[PDB]
RNA sequence: UAAGGUGAUAUGAACCGUUAUAACCGGCGAUUUCCGAAUGGGGAAACCCAGUGUGUUUCGACACACUAUCAUUAACUGAAUCCAUAGGUUAAUGAGGCGAACCGGGGGAACUGAAACAUCUAAGUACCCCGAGGAAAAGAAAUCAACCGAGAUUCCCCCAGUAGCGGCGAGCGAACGGGGAGCAGCCCAGAGCCUGAAUCAGUGUGUGUGUUAGUGGAAGCGUCUGGAAAGGCGCGCGAUACAGGGUGACAGCCCCGUACACAAAAAUGCACAUGCUGUGAGCUCGAUGAGUAGGGCGGGACACGUGGUAUCCUGUCUGAAUAUGGGGGGACCAUCCUCCAAGGCUAAAUACUCCUGACUGACCGAUAGUGAACCAGUACCGUGAGGGAAAGGCGAAAAGAAC
RNA sequence: GCUCGCCGGAAGACCAAGGGUUCCUGUCCAACGUUAAUCGGGGCAGGGUGAGUCGACCCCUAAGGCGAGGCCGAAAGGCG
RNA sequence: UACGGUGCUGAAGCAACAAAUGCCCUGCUUCCAGGAAAAGCCUCUAAGCAUCAGGUAACAUCAAAUCGUACCCCAAACCG
């Protein structure tokens, strides 16, 4: 599709367990046990990106 | 003075313990009307 | 339960009614003997759970469909 | 090379404990709070691979919350798997 | 849906003094609504030892059942309906007479 | 489908939306821990421990994948053993455990009645054991029927309390046939002609209309008592809409609703046409259900209980015929009528509620109604199977009581 | 505190199965506890028991239990 | 520190005698009731292999999980 075929490829979006878990999730570990984690959204908005991708790798992206 | 209870774990988890009273005839039984009954555990040994 | 594998006989309802007149039960069954014969399309010799009678079913009756029903029912020969 | 990744989550909190503030006369080693997704067979290699951390030697304790909450009904506190981890110096975490 | 919708003038049927009209400020999935100038009582709870408390009068907002409540007409000091019917499509209020739809 | 929301105890805290990832509802899927069929291998309920591969680096090891047995069938292999069989190693398909009823078969009482008991009653009833499907089971006459005729079966009502059985006691008790509901019939032991012809099943589409994720729907104002009215007073209005609930002492007009109407990617009930796919009509000749139909002994199920006794079945011995034959028809025989057994399938008119939706009760309204109208099969009792509660209702409203 | 009386092969101290935070500290008054409670083993808020070697498991076996193939029993189920 | 202990450092640290419920001792004598098994363990050999693996001796060196560990304990923390 338009730009979402642009320059991102499936073979790079099936290392996404990773790159979001040392990255995304790292960035928020155990903060809410060090005070520094109050916003209750910021791990809800990092929450379902990889499930999306886990789930594309089997379902279709149309009818 | 003696109590007819006596207690240990070892012979009331092999006496009244699930994994033979759910590989029984009479044992499969009583779960099944527990489950009918809807009680919270089957088991009785914890 | 002892069976006949060929003929399917089972057990059977029946009463002493003699000394006394009763209803009274006696459980009776049919006596089991064997039979170790020749079939053609096994290439061996078969035994076969058998009674009375059941070897003189084998001699005169087709049993291909016999031997393919103890096989849809699992049964061993 | 010194195992896969794709599940690290290592650490849950940096914790505050009062052993740590009125018996720690040495900095050798620091208390941590882990829950029951730790052991010391991986906490001793694993921490290394998310936080900047160096250890030699390790604990670990299983550490049940008593009993009791307010009622309502009886419920639990949760037991919450106490760790302890080198340090020698300073602050760590 | 909910004919006095969220921040429209209600009239207010209930109390005393008849004169005063109210307006909307929340609405829940139960029959109540959340109206400012409803009742106007005062409260002054029950206090506490502990933690800075704001004390005195809250004077907030109430809740009332939805049936006590109709918007003001703006022409004559009564209540009025809104309408919800709109033979091209989806809802729109419209005083259940105005030409256009609002 | 919408302009508001992010479950409950439940506050507290923090955000997410107006247009597609706010919230969420329907469908079809993805993902689906450990124990439980529970199954790689083990276990004393959520624990313990392997096998075989793939990949990769700095190779004191992770990541990912596959794996009970049994049965059917095949492959590969392979003992005594030559051919072969088990055993060995895999693969494809199938059972296994579960909520409810309906429902198929098996094992099967005692209580009670005979005003004591023993065949009989009670009763194939309970309890138990196995188990399948949208229904199960029934099924296409070696059948009834009585010389007239009917032409698979099931359900409803009659038939009936009629016949028939009964220590002829106490009692038991059809079936044929009639009325209605309902209306598919066929195949193999063979295969030539015929050719997809009859008759149904699966699925798509359209038409008509319900259901499903949805929710718009006419009229009331003033004044009076009172804390406050919808009551009371005055006068109107909608009504193919006055059901009921809620709303501050009697609401059609305050709110929800009601009547009514709109609501569809796709699925479905019911009516009706039709595209596709499967089964496959019709003609003729040939064949035809044997260790069984019976018989004997000893019994069973049939309403029938060794009777003058039939049918159907059979533990067990014996065993005959093919239309120039054989069966049944209340002993038995003769006559006569009527069928074609010992081979195989099957439509729904019937039954029921785990579960989805709807309508009805001079139904209960808290010593009632279901063990419970409230985190009730919870608290709790017992070694255990098992057993097991208590508290409904402030007021219009937290207005929940500062000072 | 001081003084008194008692046990001392226990009325001392340790432990397996037993139960499982009742330990250590502060605090509570409401319910409970054979009187009264200022006290708690009952309540509330805080603090804490780190292991190759010690326990259990990983490994082995008795009495016994279960069990593919093989057998018995309507069947469930039972042997082995 | 005008005080809760502090926590570095240290003298004597030898011999007889009486006896195990302890050790040599899963020793000896004696009796007749002759008083578990298997694995780990030690050896022998098959297979497997010398690209080694394994063994003996010596030096270095990694982890060793899993669950336990508080407390009452002959008791107001086990049962009445």
């Amino acid at each position: 599709m338009k730009a979402k075929e642009l320059r991102e490829k499936s073979v790079e979006e099936l290392n996404t367990e990773l790159l979001n878990l040392l990255r995304e999730q790292f960035n928020l570990r155990m903060q809410a046990a060090s005070g520094q984690l109050q916003q209750s959204h910021l791990l809800k908005q990092v929450r379902r990106d990889v499930a999306r991708v886990k789930t594309l790798l089997n379902e279709k992206a149309g009818a | 003075m003696k109590r007819t209870f006596q207690p240990s774990v070892l012979k009331r988890n092999r006496s009244h313990g699930f994994r033979a009273r759910m590989a029984t005839k009479n044992g499969r039984q009583v779960l099944a009307r527990r489950r009918a009954k809807g009680r919270a555990r089957l088991t009785v040994s914890k | 339960s002892r069976v006949c594998q060929v003929t399917g006989k089972r057990p059977v309802t029946g009463n002493n009614r003699s000394h006394a007149l009763n209803a009274t039960k006696r459980r009776f069954l049919p006596n089991l003997h064997s039979h170790r014969f020749w079939v053609e399309s096994e290439k061996r010799f078969v035994t076969l759970r058998v009674s009375a009678k059941g070897m003189r079913v084998i001699d005169k009756k087709g049993i291909d469909t016999v031997l393919a029903e103890l096989r849809a029912r699992g049964e061993k020969y | 090379m010194i195992r896969e990744e794709r599940l690290l989550k290592v650490l849950r909190a940096p914790h505050v404990s009062e052993k740590a503030s009125t018996a720690m006369e040495k900095s050798n080693t620091i208390v941590l709070k882990v829950a029951k997704d730790a052991t010391k067979a991986e906490i001793k290699a694993a921490v290394q691979k998310l936080f900047e951390v160096e250890v030699e030697v390790v604990n670990t304790l299983v550490v049940k919350g008593k009993v009791k909450r307010h009622g309502q009904r009886i419920g639990r506190r949760s037991d919450w798997k106490k760790a302890y981890v080198t340090l020698k110096e300073g602050q760590n975490l | 849906a909910a004919k006095i919708r969220r921040d429209d003038e209600v009239i207010v049927l209930t109390g005393k003094d008849k004169g005063k009209r109210g307006k909307v400020k929340n609405v829940l999935s139960s029959g109540k609504v959340i109206v400012e100038g409803i009742n106007l009582v005062k409260k002054h709870q029950k206090p506490v030892p502990a933690l800075n408390q704001p004390g005195g009068i809250v004077e907030k907002e109430a809740a009332i059942q939805v049936s006590n409540v109709a918007i003001f007409n703006a022409a004559t000091g009564k209540a009025d309906r809104v309408g919800f019917r709109f033979e091209d499509g989806k809802k729109v209020r419209f005083f259940k007479s105005n030409s256009e739809t609002i």
